[PDB]
């Protein structure tokens, strides 16, 4: 598997975390990992020309659609769970939940679930 | 061949690109294995890249002068130089066997397959029967056009198929012609000689060429207007530079200038018509070298001495018709042959006819004088 | 902000995240500034493709010719020169002899065919004159006229 | 590094090495939870792990080809190689307050520490005093070895404590003493590369072969006592048979014979005890040619004689120490533009430095002079 590590970026401030030496801040795999999820559901699809197909969401097309809350519900859980499955880290990603807030502005929640996060059989003949 | 003398700018250091790549940056580390250094190189290594491979050479197939493939034919065709072809190789087999005997034009003859060679094929250009003394001569071409045809004599000794009745056969001589594709440096040449030639027609350089064309005329000269208008003459002389053989100059005025006349053909050589073209060998002045050569290794010192020889001789051409020999281009030729380190370590005392002083022509031609080693 | 047209497309073409990133902000500002070079670049070298607009590499087409290939001359003069030497490859019909030296001068010139057995004469027209000295174009005009014919000469204003 | 071979017997399973234990008894039970296998399992099992751990990280760390930290330096102390040490970061820090505060030695001042990363601490190396200008500079050091430090310009601005008057304390350049401990691998192909069998006097031929292994260093000569007492003189031209730049020979010479060396120190460079060594290089004798050019039509006179300066110089570059320079030959560089038109009309009194012969280089290189027209009256 192999993945390697990645360089810090925070998306509150958007800029890159950068040492006292002026070095970059390197993080772990995980970290990275965690950083490319953020960045890839940021991502819109099909219309950064930089990335292909598989890279990037479509929630933000979802906004002008005329689906019911029900329907919405659903293909945002189809959108995020498309976008973060294309990682080879990502083992499982779900238990969505939705709050209607107000009448019509939303927040939801969602679960992601690493390969590390898998349990393993424990035997040997 | 000849190089392009591109642009430094257009050839910029991959080093120098990521430089000026990592100028920008204020706050942030530009070292080797930070983001911007390690992001930024791959950039500066194609940049570079691409300016060299792509813009040199798309430059570089653009001219003559550095073109490799077809586009360099197509350049040679622009000014109507061609490729020349491979042709096959061709000769005579000389079989043996029963008198009446058929053979057949095609059939397929072979020289001798070996570990190292396959069966070199020819092919039979004749159709004929084994004649009186048991024997017949069929002429035969190689089957591959290319060098690989002109195979020695004694090789084709192989015919392939079921063909009783033949006893023997075998190829006299050592076949002829089989010429390969034309190597790309011989065709740059052309096409650079084409290029740079102004190929006018009824000018004098023409009137040299044609002169040139006819055999044994080694140099040829032409006066425009040595007797007014409509009057050319033409200067020729030998393979030595000496006075041209009257032969020569009557080939070369048959050639250009016939001075018999028909009604049908006028004179029909190849200057126009109306023009009034005398053909004649000039005065040959000739100018001796003669100086302390010191010669180097592995060399003959007459070898070296022709080598100088050819190398005035072909100054004597740039030095116009009654023009000038300068001693300082004749320092040239001798001080190159040394710096070209052929046969000539060192030299000194030079003077031509014996006089260090540049010399004019009246008009006359300078014939290539002998090379003295004092 | 990104200066460079280039760095500012390529920066969009990535994810939206970077409006505040300085750092990428400045990383593709430097490289929106090359490849707005190589486009330069780029159409400097269509320029050398022609001997009509060589500029720079009107060396190599003085060099291709075998010109005598010289900076300090005009490049107008180079010009001249070069397209003068490529064009005298066919006949010297009074068309071709008119616009070779025409070409090569730049100044408008006509062809008289002159009324002498076996001369042709040349007129040439300038609107802002000439200098006082033209002896290589006659140096041309005796290279490249028929070796049978001689010339005549008139300059005009 | 290498992989290490691994005695099978070091290797054992857990399993074989019970089941040797009970191959002995045959009468009483040895089934597993029996009494048995109470008495002999937990032996077996401490035996595999103290067998696959213990000896087998014995054997790795006993050579430098698989020893690591500690282990691996002793074994450079068997050869005599020390890894490389690290040192503190070292640099400036400029200070601003009241002119009656004072600054001492030994205080304290760091970075900004925050959740995402800690304060790096730093020690002035003097003590000072305000009272002139409002602005002072102290050198400081980091009070951590390691590249640890060597932060921006702006990074220091913390202090621990609070000293009365000061205004503000600010780092005004990056720091660059720091250096970081070397790596394993480096060293541990340091200790095997000293491994050199012979060839180590100090003769022509070592102090050659020396001189070429610095980089840069095309060709190197040597002369034995020059200035008596075993001097040593190391003459050297660069890759393109020039004189070797002043960077260059002190690089040889630190490289074969260090100078810098303090009181508590030792010369480590290839110079055996006793050998006294000093890196030289030619002198390039430059050729000012003088001569009477003339130049054809219009042309530039500059440009022509670049041109032939460039042209005498790559004839020049052909030239090594010592030769011989071919004024004869050099006629024909200037007559070479002659037989092309580049140029050149006509030329007279062709002299190199106003000499008409061939001249002999003696501890001499050769370099293009000064191309002058004589243009003489």
């Amino acid at each position: 598997l192999d993945l390697k590590g990645s360089f810090l970026f925070d998306f509150e401030k958007g800029e890159f975390v950068k040492n006292a030496d002026g070095t970059l801040k390197k993080c772990d795999k995980v970290q990275a990992y965690k950083q490319w999820c953020q960045k890839a559901i940021l991502t819109p699809r099909y219309k950064k020309a930089a990335y292909t197909n598989i890279y990037g969401s479509e929630i933000k097309d979802l906004i002008a659609s005329n689906l019911s809350q029900s329907a919405k519900e659903l293909e945002i859980t189809r959108l995020i769970k498309e976008t973060i499955l294309v990682h080879p880290y990502t083992k499982e990603v779900g238990e969505f939940s939705f709050n209607w807030l107000e009448n019509s502005r939303l927040v939801e929640y969602e679960f992601d679930v690493l390969t590390i996060d898998d349990e393993n059989i424990v035997i040997d003949g | 061949e000849r190089e392009l003398p591109i642009p430094v700018f257009l050839t910029e250091d991959e080093d120098s690109v990521h430089e000026r790549m990592l100028s920008n940056f204020q706050d942030v580390s530009t070292l080797e294995g930070d983001f911007i250094y390690d992001a930024t190189r791959p950039t500066a290594e194609q940049i570079a890249e691409l300016k060299q491979l792509g813009l040199q050479n798309n430059l570089k197939i653009a001219f003559p002068q550095t073109s490799y493939g077809t586009y360099l034919e197509w350049l040679g065709e622009c000014k109507g130089v061609f490729k020349n072809q491979p042709t096959k190789a061709t000769g005579v087999i000389t079989f043996t066997g029963v008198q009446g005997t058929i053979i057949t034009k095609g059939t397929i003859v072979t020289t001798i397959a070996t570990d190292e060679k396959q069966s070199i094929e020819f092919e039979l250009l004749e159709t004929k029967t084994i004649g009186e003394n048991e024997t017949v001569d069929i002429k035969a071409e190689s089957r591959i056009v290319g060098t690989i045809g002109n195979v020695s004599k004694g090789s084709i000794s192989v015919l392939l198929g079921s063909i009783s009745g033949v006893k023997s056969i075998t190829n006299k001589e050592d076949f002829r012609g089989g010429t390969d594709i034309e190597d790309e440096e011989h065709f740059r040449e052309r096409v650079l000689v084409a290029e740079q030639e102004d190929k006018l027609s009824g000018a004098s350089s023409d009137y040299i060429r044609w002169a040139k064309e006819v055999d044994g005329v080694g140099y040829a000269y032409v006066v425009s207007e040595w007797a007014g208008a409509g009057t050319v003459k033409v200067l020729i002389l030998d393979k030595n530079r000496k006075a041209a053989t009257q032969e020569l100059i009557d080939k070369v005025q048959e050639y250009i200038y016939p001075l018999n006349i028909s009604e049908g053909e006028n004179r029909d050589g190849k200057a126009p018509i109306g023009a009034l073209v005398t053909v004649v060998t000039p005065d040959t002045l000739l100018i001796n070298v003669k100086a302390s050569f010191i010669f180097s290794n592995g060399f003959s010192e007459e070898t070296v001495l022709n080598n100088l020889k050819t190398k005035i001789d072909k100054y004597l051409d740039k030095i116009d018709l009654g023009g000038t020999v300068s001693y300082n281009a004749i320092q040239a030729i001798v001080g190159s042959m040394m710096l070209t380190d052929e046969g000539i370590e060192d030299f000194s005392n030079l003077t031509i006819n014996d006089v260090k002083e540049n010399i004019k022509l009246q008009d006359q031609v300078v014939g290539i004088g002998e090379i003295v080693n004092e | 902000m990104i200066a460079s047209k280039k760095g500012k497309e390529m920066l969009l073409t990535l994810s939206p995240i970077y409006e505040q990133s300085i750092i990428m902000q400045s990383l593709y500002e430097a490289i929106g500034s090359e490849f707005d070079n190589l486009e330069l670049l780029d159409e400097e070298i269509e320029l050398q493709l022609f001997p009509q607009s060589a500029t720079w590499g009107l060396g190599f087409w003085e060099n291709r010719v075998g010109l005598i290939t010289n900076l300090d001359e005009d490049m107008e003069t180079r010009r001249r020169k070069v397209i003068a030497k490529l064009q005298s490859k066919y006949i010297m019909t009074p068309k071709r002899m008119s616009m070779i030296l025409q070409s090569y001068t730049g100044a408008n010139i006509k062809i008289n065919e002159n009324i002498s057995p076996y001369t042709f004469g040349v007129e040439l027209t300038s609107t802002q004159g000439f200098p006082k000295d033209l002896e290589d174009l006659y140096k041309r005009v005796n290279v490249i006229k028929p070796s049978h014919l001689a010339v005549s000469y008139k300059l005009v204003s």
